[PDB]
């Protein structure tokens, strides 16, 4: 999810 | 003139890092989701907390309220979206289709649809009141980070790690602009003004930007937060002063004038990177939410 997610 | 924003109540709650905050159209709440798998509602003026609405399976990037106050959408990294009647907490539509994650998801001006952005490179369009995928926009070729429609809801904007911003035909699906800058950072999020003239997007090179998409040209640049990682939230403040207000991976608020592009306030007391704020719709209150070190909503009120 958005709170672990890197590009 | 600067805002005056001080810390009038914290949110415990969430188990996990919180994904995204969202006040209400009618002011009365805000909506927090969470890596928890959970979406909490709280009171707007006094964060009392008001209830848990649950049912995904995995991890929650990103929720959105309907224009009246009635349904929430959620996008969640278990590929499905969900509809909420926020009265009842009942889910309404399981929405499948996307073949992995869902990151962000918007309803439109009139809540008939919701725009979806995927890990799988895609913009959905599905029908609020049959759950069904009505469009599959091969939109870009990375992770889709945001996705909004414009104020009457013929566009939509979506923006990528493939380092594009796109602006798409609501009706056709037609592709009909591109924007990107001078460099190709990542684009980390992304929205359309309320006066819907302008994009206001951030890039994984601690940037924010706001757009002419009609004229495809930068106006304003707005600097001095950190962002290289996170796909961090921004928002335009339009209560008192025009502000645009981020999130930041040094675990601030940042303030800036609108016009002016100069820093008008940090916010201190977040414990983690600030992934995500809101700007109530009525008063000049931010919220504001912190990653797994951290796990609380804040809520900071301003005279101006
Ligand atoms: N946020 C997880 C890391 C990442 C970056 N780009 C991606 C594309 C597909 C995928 O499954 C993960 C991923």
């Amino acid at each position: 999810a958005r709170t672990k997610e890197t590009a | 003139v600067k805002p005056n924003y001080a810390l009038k109540f914290t949110l415990a709650g969430h188990t996990k890092a919180v994904s995204s905050v969202k006040f209400s159209p009618n002011g009365e709440w805000l909506a927090s989701s969470s890596a928890d798998k959970l979406i909490k509602i709280w009171g707007a003026y006094d964060g009392k907390f008001e209830k848990t609405i649950s049912g995904h399976k995995l991890g929650i990037s990103d929720v959105a309220w309907s224009s009246d106050s009635n349904l929430l959408v959620s996008a969640s990294d278990d590929k499905t979206l969900k509809i909420w009647d926020v009265s009842s907490g009942k889910c309404l539509k399981t929405l499948k289709g996307h073949s992995n994650y869902v990151f962000c998801c918007n309803f439109n001006p009139q809540s008939n649809l919701i725009v979806s952005g995927s890990f799988d490179e895609s913009v959905r369009i599905w029908d609020v009141k049959t759950g069904k995928c009505l469009k599959t926009l091969p939109a870009h070729s990375d992770p889709v980070s945001a996705v909004h429609f414009n104020r009457d809801g013929s566009l939509i904007v979506s923006s990528s790690y493939d380092g594009l911003c796109r602006i798409w035909d609501t009706a056709s699906g037609q592709c009909l602009k591109t924007l990107i800058d001078d460099d190709n950072p990542p684009v980390s999020f992304v929205k359309f003004s309320p006066n819907g003239k302008y994009i206001l997007a951030a890039t994984l090179d601690n940037t924010l930007k706001l757009w002419d998409y009609s004229k495809g040209k930068c106006l304003k640049t707005y600097t001095g937060h950190k962002n290289e990682k996170y796909c961090i939230f921004a928002n335009f403040s339009v209560t008192g002063g025009k502000w645009i207000v981020s999130g930041s991976e040094d675990n601030l608020v940042y303030i800036w004038n609108l016009q002016t592009k100069e820093i008008v306030q940090k916010l201190q007391g977040h414990t983690d990177v600030v992934i995500s704020t809101a700007c109530h719709p009525t008063e000049n209150i931010i919220a504001s939410a912190a990653l797994e070190n951290d796990k609380t909503i804040k809520l900071w009120k301003s005279d101006c």
